[PDB]
Formats: C-alpha cells, structure tokens, sequence
C-alpha cells in the first residue's frame, strides 16, 4: 500500500542545480513529517533536510550550508528537494522517508534517486571477449570473460545468453581509472559445451543508451 | 554536536551464535533507532525507541541502552540477518557509520584463472591481463604478479564482490592493465594467489609469443 516513488536524479556539473521529487501513495499525505536522507559513495548517512506535516517547520543538515531547500504540495501528495551550487561532496543518493511520531524514527523509506556531480561526461563502454588462448584450461569446466572499460556514468548491466546462463556468473564492482568506469565478468560452464554451443555476454549502458552483444570465440593460434 | 561512533566495525559469524553491537553518544540522548540495509536496496526499519521492533522484525532480535550507550543484540543467529546495522537518534545530524555482519563458513581455495589482452584491445593501443579468483574463504587474500621471473605492482587493481547470496563464498578480480608496448616487450605473464588454504600458492601463467 504505501509506496513512495523518488526521481529527478541524474548527472550535473559543479555549481549547477537540480530539483529531486518524491511522489507519494497510500496514507494520507498531510499527517505526517518528511525528510531527506542521503548516503555518499562511501555509505555514509546523513540527514539532509526535515520538514513538517504543515510546511511550516524546516530543519536542514549542518553541511547544507543554504544551498538545498525542501517543500511539499499536500494537494499533490508529492515530496521535492531543490538543490543550488552543487559540490563534487554532494554526490550521493537521495532518500524521501516518512516519520512515524515524536521521536522521529523513519518508518517508511523510498527507493533512492543517484545524484553524481562531477565534469566528466557521458561516455559508452568498450566491450572485450575474454576467451582463454595461450592460457588454455584443460578440465572438466572451462571459466570464460568479458570486459567493460571506459564508460561513464555507472550503472552497467551484464548478462550472459541474455540471462540463461545464471548460475556460475561472477560480476565484479567498477572501478573508477581516471574518470572512466572498468568492470569484468566472469561465466564457468562445462569443458563440453565450448564452443560446441555458443556463449555471449551483453551488456546494457542506459546513461549513453548502448547495447552490444560480444560472442566469445577462440582465437586464431 | 553530540556524535555516534559504532563498534565493531566488521564482525563475521556461524548461524546459530550470539551476536552483539555498539553504538555510543557523546553525550547522554534517548529514544535511540537502528536501520537494516542490504546491497542494492534502501536502509530499513528494524529497530526504533531503543527497545521496540519495527513490523517483520524477528523476535531474536533485541534493542537496549541509556545515557551514552546502547546495543543491538541477535540470539542463535540465521543467515538472513547478514546486512549492515546503523544507529541514529532524533538530535543526530550523521547516521552511526554502521556494523557489517558477515556469514561465517568453511574455508576454501579459489578457482583461479587467467586471460591475455584480447586482439581486438590490442589493435586499440591497450592491454589489460585479467586474472579471476572465484569462490574462495575468508576474504583476505593475497595477489602477486610476476612479469618474466620479476615481480610487478604498478598497474594492478584488485576488486571484490559482495559475500555470495548462496554459498558465502567471496570471488575477486585482478587486473593488471599495460600499453601494447609494454605487454610487446615481455613474454611469461604469471598470475599468484596465496591463501591460508594453502602455504604454497596456486599459479596461472601465459607465454605471450604462443598464440
């Protein structure tokens, strides 16, 4: 029943603004205080902004410092979060969450909306085969790759046979070389089956709306 | 202001253990609240008023304290309460920086692997070695790169995944990334893991002038 949906997030340069929404279903909107959370890239907590049923008592984070300003449309049932002159500190996800009685526990939490602010810009990734050649595995499995370099911003998704190849899938966390993303995934099928039956990982970039499919192959020597 | 610290900050476990964490105030506050979060999804209410449990909370769960100090404790614990568990309280503005617990399980050596630069990278100018070690126990794990019989340590990178949903198994990547030049003039790539599963270590190697 209660839901609460956040969006508005996406990548800005510093100095620049944006303003976050959450949209709210199932109670009564009005009865109750609201707040914004948000956790850095290091999942670190802090409690940005508070404001109450009525819009008529605010409270904002000690590093805020005047730039963020929080409101709410009771006749909307919706939640927003305008933020000013935005530092690379800044960058996190934003959490709306809903307050449950004077001693201000958060009862009901959405489902976070990524803020990055930083200059790089939006890059699609190269997609290498990792197939084993001069290290050729000889037993009973056989683990195959495939890398993801140079894209930017995160997220990147990977699948292998478009999601029928599940069990045995290793994807590892992106790390950041100089502003551009770097990930690896792994897949171990049975030595029998490669290349007898074909093996491919895709991968999806939504911030630079790319697909690309790389069938894994031996080599020529 | 008054601040939270927690304790410990990483702690691993069997299935059916107690377990007990920390959380301290500067100073002397009430009504102390603990949030639940899992990777990928937002934190949770699982505690709240100190001693009250929010809604789908087991009752092995347990929240107490006062004045300057307050615990959240677990009996015989299950798999399903590995998560990270975080402290806050209505006049805090930074959340407690949390307690990661973790599953604890048999050990085991990992699957190791390794794969020259592909081709295609190459014909870009780069090349990466990448070496993968899957479904090892504990996480800590040692990585060594030897570059025809010398050891190397400049432009590797190492990274982890989450602890296994199914198994508790930890896998790692380690990736070693080169100009074409630099990979053309070298020829044995050797790619060492050591564990304490093993004092001798298990070793995946390439000649670069085969294939």
């Amino acid at each position: 029943e209660v839901q609460l949906v956040e969006s508005g997030g996406g990548l800005v340069k510093p100095g620049g603004s944006l303003k976050l929404s959450c949209a709210a279903s199932g109670f009564a909107f009005g009865n109750y205080d609201m707040s914004w959370v948000r956790q850095t890239p290091e999942k670190r907590l802090e409690w940005v902004a508070f404001i109450g049923s009525g819009g008529g008592r605010i409270y904002y984070g000690d590093t805020m410092k005047g730039r963020f300003t929080i409101s709410r449309d009771n006749a909307k049932n919706t939640l927003y979060l305008q933020m000013s002159s935005l530092k690379s500190e800044d960058t996190a996800m934003y959490y709306c969450t809903r307050h449950y009685n004077y001693y201000y526990s958060m009862d009901y939490w959405g489902q976070g909306t990524s803020v990055i602010v930083s200059s790089a810009k939006t890059t699609p990734p190269s997609v290498y085969p990792l197939a084993p050649g001069s290290a050729a595995q000889t037993n009973s499995m056989v683990t195959l790759g495939c890398l993801v370099k140079g894209y930017f911003p995160e997220p990147v998704t990977v699948t292998w046979n478009s999601g029928s190849l599940s069990s045995g899938v290793h994807t590892f966390p992106a790390v950041l070389q100089s502003d551009l993303y770097t990930l690896s995934s792994s897949v171990t099928v049975p030595s029998s089956t490669w290349p007898s039956e074909t093996v491919t990982c895709n991968v999806a970039h939504p911030a630079s709306s790319t697909k690309v499919d790389k069938k894994i192959v031996p080599r020529d020597c | 202001d008054i601040e939270l610290t927690q304790s410990p900050a990483v702690m691993s476990a069997f299935p059916g253990e107690e377990v007990t964490m920390t959380c301290s105030a500067s100073s002397s506050i009430n009504y102390m609240h603990w949030y639940q979060q899992k990777p990928g999804t937002s934190p949770k209410r699982w505690i709240y008023d100190t001693s009250k449990l929010a809604s789908g909370v087991p009752a092995r769960f347990s929240g107490s304290g006062s004045g300057t100090s307050y615990s959240l404790t677990i009996s015989s614990m299950e798999a399903e309460d590995a998560a990270t568990y975080y402290c806050h309280q209505r006049s805090i503005f930074t959340f407690g920086s949390g307690t990661k617990l973790e599953i604890k399980r048999a050990d085991a050596a990992p699957t190791v692997s390794i794969f020259p630069p592909s081709s295609e990278q190459l014909t870009s100018g780069g090349a990466s070695v990448v070496c993968f070690l899957n479904n090892f126990y504990p996480k800590d794990i040692n990585v060594k790169w030897k570059i025809d019989g010398s050891e190397r340590q400049n432009g590797v990178l190492n990274s982890w995944t989450d602890q296994d949903s199914k198994d508790s198994t930890y896998s790692m990547s380690s990736t070693l990334t080169l100009t074409k030049d630099e990979y053309e003039r070298h020829n044995s790539y050797t790619c060492e893991a050591t564990h304490k599963t093993s004092t001798s270590p298990i070793v995946k190697s390439f000649n670069r002038n085969e294939c």
